[PDB]
């Protein structure tokens, strides 16, 4: 079974352009890695240090200050400070957790836009103001007014954000595991647990960009997912 | 749905940007051309 | 049969004579060059992309040309103007352009803009056929193959032989059935679907002749 | 000479710790003057309604606009 | 292990230890000493049969499951499995689930096409290697087929492939009988298992239709 | 709201030598305007879309 009877095996890593190379920060060793920076916003920052000003009344003159040097910061080093852990903004491994964050929320939602729409019946937009004016689940009245639910969803998540900031290992805020992978499933280093990354990636990037279809087709046609669905194959 | 008066100012910040693109390529044009050392 | 001295030819067995420049070692080569405007052997690697050129365009123009009048008159789908001749005045109407007249698709109304777009697309395509690009570098100007031959239909030579030729052929005809449409076009205002539904209702009466022809004069 | 310390103080430290920081040569410039051009570009035309320079159809700009 | 080897159990029970084939050892899963017939004692022969047997199990266990779940389902209208293939026809045409907008199939030549071209290329892939790997098992390549990696041990995979034959065989029996029970009842599986459970001394085969078979 | 700003100030007054207000850098006191511009303009267009 050598196979190449219905395909054209091509030698190479693959990228976003049939032609073109890997920038230099971009080495390929994080999952989903497609060679992808075109804006370099990944790629080392640099910096230079302004001395500070001279703002003494005591003295005759008060020059600003001059550069004292440039420095590259390094990045990814994450520290105890709880409003600002990570050393640097512009670093790949903190990109990396906001897209995976990013993407486990869109798949979240794209699935949840989905069900809500097709239990309820009303748009994943619209869902939301009906809701406000009467809590409501599956078609069930909850038994919480709104104002006690708006003060409880902010507690909840803040406890749960505050839970999840504790931690200091990069890696490790990006693939907790231990009670969030009950399974096993990509709890070592083997290349399942690189394959299942690439999966979780893939899915996280398709549902941001799907969710970013959702919203938009609710701003310019009007209706939801499903609705946006119907409304086209009518349109023919 | 323009009105011919939201035209005019549409084209006035056209030729707003003409004039300015005309002012700044004569200054860059001669800066170039007349350099100091 | 298609390749060497052996290849078939043009006039079949009344070609005879055939120029000497027209050898085989190239797709489509049936030794017509009667007119012997490929004597040159720069001007014949020329002539030889502007046909494969020439001949995809009109390959994808022939089906495209087809399509939305086959659509329109089997009733797949509703289109602002089915026939080609008359597809471009679509964005001269109230609802613009709409693809398979769904009116969530594509949704164009400024001519202007899918003029601009097209030379910027375009311009950058074409530079990148003659220069390489995103897509590769440049190896054959007409025979790309990589990221443009994904599936591998190609990748046994022996097989490329053959293929370029049916592409050539395929091409060929392309092109003449679509000069066919400018023709058919200009003597008949309906679209090249309507007259063949028109030939075969009644061929003796619907045809070139019996019908236009004198009028032409 | 270090300062006094508080829970809060050290909590907000991070935020006040790049005083000088700064991107080599000119940075976002470029894009800073897009974004002003645009907001000059916009304050012009709001401007144009309130002055009746710009007549659009829908606005009535009076009084009867509460009706 | 108990289920190879000479030891094995067999489909006979008890009344099976002096009637055994030669050529059925204990080595391959789903090993009950069933051949009475003269089938599989050439190994060409019984190495083919043996993978057919398996694609047969998957695809009956695909089937039974999807012969079942939109009758059991509602927005699908409860259809029956050999009645499904009509919807295409309909006016709505094929919307997954019920929910309209899902795939709103209504051209049965295009669904084949598709079917047809996608289809050469999976089966062509499975016979002869491709993207998804080659060089592995014909019937368990696993890999890209095993993501899960639930057979890596070698002793795992051989009681999960007696699993999978089990489950297929019984798949496969199964579905044979939804073939006749439509053919005979008329109405859907889930539909005659519930009127047995209603009245089964009054809703079975032989007080229903076996009066008319003849 | 008047008496518990005036009470803040006479405390923000007093204890004037925090740590927050000195440059790590060269332990002097500065302020990262750029930063504390960011920070509150966010609040202020928080605000503003809270209205
Ligand atoms: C056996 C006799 C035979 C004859 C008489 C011809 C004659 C012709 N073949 Mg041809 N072929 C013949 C056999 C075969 N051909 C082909 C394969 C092809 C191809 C692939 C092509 C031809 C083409 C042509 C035409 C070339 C240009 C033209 O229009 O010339 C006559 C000159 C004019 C019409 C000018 C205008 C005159 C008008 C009266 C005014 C021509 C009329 C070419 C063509 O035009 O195809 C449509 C062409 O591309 N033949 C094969 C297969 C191997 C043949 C036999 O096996
Ligand atoms: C194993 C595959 C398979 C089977 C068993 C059936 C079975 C059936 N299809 Mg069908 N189809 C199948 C595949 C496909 N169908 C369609 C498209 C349709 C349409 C559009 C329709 C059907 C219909 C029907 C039913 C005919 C009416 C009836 O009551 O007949 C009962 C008859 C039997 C139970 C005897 C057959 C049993 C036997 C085990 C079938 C074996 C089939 C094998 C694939 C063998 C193939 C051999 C060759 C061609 C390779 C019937 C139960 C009709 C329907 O739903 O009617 C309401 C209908 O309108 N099919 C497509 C393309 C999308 C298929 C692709 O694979
Ligand atoms: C390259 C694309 C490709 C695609 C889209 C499919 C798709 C499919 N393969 Mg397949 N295959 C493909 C490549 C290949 N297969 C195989 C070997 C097999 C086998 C042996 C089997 C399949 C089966 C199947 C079907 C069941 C899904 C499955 O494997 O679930 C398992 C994995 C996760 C649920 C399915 C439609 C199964 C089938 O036909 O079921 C009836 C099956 O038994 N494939 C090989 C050689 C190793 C391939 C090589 O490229
Ligand atoms: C980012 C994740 C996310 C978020 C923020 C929401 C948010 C919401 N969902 Mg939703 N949902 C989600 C994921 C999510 N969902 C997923 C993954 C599913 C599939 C299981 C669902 C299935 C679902 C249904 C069926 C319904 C909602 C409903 C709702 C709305 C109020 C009910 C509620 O949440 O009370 C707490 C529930 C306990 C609310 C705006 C309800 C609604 O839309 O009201 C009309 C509703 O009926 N959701
Ligand atoms: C060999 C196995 C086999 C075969 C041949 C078939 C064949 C068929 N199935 Mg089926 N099915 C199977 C196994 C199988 N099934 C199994 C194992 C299950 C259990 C999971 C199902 C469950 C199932 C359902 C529920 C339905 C079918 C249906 C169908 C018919 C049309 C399918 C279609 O529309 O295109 C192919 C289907 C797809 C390409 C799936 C598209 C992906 C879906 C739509 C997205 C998931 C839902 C989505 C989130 C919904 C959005 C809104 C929602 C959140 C409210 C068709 C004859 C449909 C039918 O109407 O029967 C006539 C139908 O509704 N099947
Ligand atoms: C020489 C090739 C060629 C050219 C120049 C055109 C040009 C055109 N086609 Mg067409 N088409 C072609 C080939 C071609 N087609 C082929 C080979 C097919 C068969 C698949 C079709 C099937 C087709 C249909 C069904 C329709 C058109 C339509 C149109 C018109 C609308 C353009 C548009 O908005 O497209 C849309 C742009 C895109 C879809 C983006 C392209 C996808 C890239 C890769 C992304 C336009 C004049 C529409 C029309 O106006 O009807 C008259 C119409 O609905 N074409
Ligand atoms: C000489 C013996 C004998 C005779 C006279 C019959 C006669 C008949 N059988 Mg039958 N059958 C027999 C042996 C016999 N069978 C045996 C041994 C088996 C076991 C394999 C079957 C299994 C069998 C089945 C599964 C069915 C019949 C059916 C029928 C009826 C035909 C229905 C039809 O096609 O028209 C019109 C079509 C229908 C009425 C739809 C069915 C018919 C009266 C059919 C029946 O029962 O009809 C109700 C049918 O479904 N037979
Ligand atoms: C909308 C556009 C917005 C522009 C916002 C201001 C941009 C410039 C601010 C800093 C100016 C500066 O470099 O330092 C201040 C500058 C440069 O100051 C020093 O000058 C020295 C002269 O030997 C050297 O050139 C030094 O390199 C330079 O740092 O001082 C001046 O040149 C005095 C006049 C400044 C007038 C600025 C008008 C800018 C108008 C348009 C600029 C457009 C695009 C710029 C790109
Ligand atoms: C061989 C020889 C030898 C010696 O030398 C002599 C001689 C004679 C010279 C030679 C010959 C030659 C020839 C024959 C030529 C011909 C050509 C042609 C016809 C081409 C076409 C060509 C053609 C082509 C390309 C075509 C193309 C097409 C197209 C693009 C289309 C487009 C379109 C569509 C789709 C649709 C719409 O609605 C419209 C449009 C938009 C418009
Ligand atoms: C062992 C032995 C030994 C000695 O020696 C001899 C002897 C005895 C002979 C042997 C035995 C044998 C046997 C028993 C066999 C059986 C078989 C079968 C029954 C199969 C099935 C088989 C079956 C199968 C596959 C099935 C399949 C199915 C499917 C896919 C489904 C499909 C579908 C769905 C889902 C749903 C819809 O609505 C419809 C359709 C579309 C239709
Ligand atoms: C003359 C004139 C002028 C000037 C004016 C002014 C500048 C005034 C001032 C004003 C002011 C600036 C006032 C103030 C007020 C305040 C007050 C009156 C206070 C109150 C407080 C209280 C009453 C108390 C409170 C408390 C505390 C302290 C603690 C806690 C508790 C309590 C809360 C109780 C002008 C320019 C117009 C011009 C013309 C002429």
């Amino acid at each position: 079974r050598s196979g190449g009877a219905g395909y054209r095996q091509y030698s190479g890593d693959a990228l976003w352009l049939p032609n073109t190379e890997r920038p230099a920060w971009l080495d390929g060793s994080l999952p989903g890695d497609r060679g992808f920076d075109p804006l370099g916003l990944s790629r080392p920052a640099e910096y230079l240090q302004i001395d500070l000003d001279e703002l003494d009344q005591n003295a005759a003159v008060n020059k600003a200050g001059g550069v004292v040097g440039a420095f590259t910061p390094v990045a990814d080093q994450v520290s105890t400070d709880s409003l600002a852990p990570y050393s640097e903004v512009f670093g790949l491994q903190r990109f990396r957790e906001c897209e995976l964050i990013h993407g486990r929320w869109a798949m979240l939602a794209c699935l949840g836009a989905l069900v809500q729409e097709g239990v309820t019946g009303d748009s994943w937009v619209a869902a939301q103001t009906l809701v406000y004016n009467q809590p409501q689940y599956a078609g069930i009245d909850l038994p919480f007014d709104i104002y006690t639910l708006a003060v409880l969803n902010s507690v909840l998540m803040g406890g749960v954000e505050l839970f999840r900031n504790s931690e200091l290992d990069p890696e490790r805020r990006c693939y907790p595991g231990g009670a969030f992978d009950p399974l096993n499933l990509a709890s070592d280093d083997s290349e399942r647990t690189q394959k299942l990354r690439e999966a979780e990636i893939k899915h996280a990037r398709l549902a941001m960009v799907s969710f970013l279809g959702y919203t938009v087709q609710a701003w310019y046609t009007g209706e939801g997912a499903l609705g946006s669905l119907n409304k086209f194959a009518n349109g023919f | 749905a323009a009105t011919p008066s939201l035209n005019n100012l549409i084209g006035s910040v056209v030729a707003g940007g003409l004039v300015l693109a005309a002012i700044a390529g004569a200054i860059t044009a001669v800066s170039n051309f007349d350099s100091i050392r | 049969e298609f390749y060497g001295p052996d290849r078939v030819k043009f006039l079949g067995p009344f070609s005879g004579n055939t120029p000497s420049y027209l050898k085989g070692e190239y797709p489509g080569d049936y030794g017509w060059d009667t007119a012997g405007l490929s004597a040159d052997p720069e001007t014949f690697a020329r002539y030889r992309e502007l046909e494969v050129i020439h001949a995809r365009w009109a390959m994808l123009g022939a089906l495209g040309c087809v399509t939305p009048e086959l659509l329109q008159r089997n009733g797949a789908a509703n289109f602002g103007e089915a026939v080609w001749f008359k597809a471009g005045a679509q964005i001269f109407q109230e609802g613009g352009l709409d693809y398979l007249g769904n009116p969530n698709l594509v949704h164009a109304q400024s001519i202007v803009a899918i003029l601009l777009t097209q030379v910027v697309l375009m311009g950058l395509i074409e530079g990148y056929r003659v220069n390489g690009g995103p897509a590769g570098e440049v190896v054959d100007p007409i025979y790309p193959g990589e990221a443009f031959d994904p599936l591998g239909l190609a990748d046994d030579p022996d097989t490329l032989a053959e293929l370029k030729v049916k592409e050539i052929k395929n091409g060929r005809l392309a092109m003449v059935s679509m000069f066919g449409f400018f023709i058919q076009a200009i003597v008949t205002g309906k679209g090249p679907v309507q007259n063949l539904s028109d030939h075969l209702a009644s061929p003796s009466t619907d045809n070139f002749y019996s019908l236009y022809a004198k009028t032409l004069a | 000479d270090t300062g006094i310390s508080t829970p809060l103080g050290t909590l907000l430290k991070p935020l006040n710790s790049e005083y000088g920081k700064v991107a080599p040569g000119w940075g976002t410039t470029v894009l800073m003057g897009i974004f002003m051009a645009l907001f000059a570009v916009f304050l012009v035309i709001i401007l144009e309604i309130y002055n009746s320079s710009v007549l659009l159809d829908d606005v009535t700009m009076s009084w009867e606009s509460l009706a | 292990s108990q289920w190879y080897g000479p030891d094995r159990p067999k489909f006979l029970g008890p009344y099976s230890t002096n009637f055994v084939p030669s050529y059925l050892t204990g080595e391959f899963p789903g090993d009950y000493g069933w051949d009475t017939s003269g089938l599989s004692a050439d190994p060409a022969t019984f190495a083919r049969y043996r993978e057919i047997e398996v694609i047969h199990a998957r695809w009956a266990m695909l089937g039974a499951l999807g012969c079942v779940v939109p009758e059991l389902l509602d927005g699908t209208n409860h259809i029956a499995w050999f009645k499904a293939g009509a919807e295409i026809f309909g006016d709505d045409g094929i919307q997954y689930l019920g929910i309209p907008g899902l795939i709103n199939a209504k051209s049965i030549v295009a669904t084949l096409i598709v079917q047809v071209v996608l289809m050469s290329y999976v089966e062509g892939y499975r016979v002869n290697g491709g993207p998804a790997g080659t060089g592995l098992d014909a019937v368990y390549p696993g890999g890209n087929f095993d993501p899960l990696g639930l057979a890596d041990d070698p002793d795992t995979l051989a009681e999960l492939k007696v699993k999978e034959i089990k489950n297929g065989r019984l798949a496969m029996l199964s579905m044979f009988g939804f073939f006749i029970q439509a053919i005979v009842t008329g109405e859907g599986p889930i539909k005659n298992l519930n009127d047995h459970l209603a009245d089964a001394s009054a809703n079975n085969f032989y007080a229903l239709y076996a009066k008319n078979l003849a | 709201l008047s008496g518990l700003l005036f009470a803040a100030s006479i405390w923000h007054w007093v204890y004037w030598d925090l740590e927050l207000f000195r440059d790590p850098r060269t332990s002097n006191p500065a302020l990262d305007l750029p930063k504390i511009f960011g920070i509150h303009l966010f609040l202020s267009g928080l605000l503003c879309f809270g209205f």
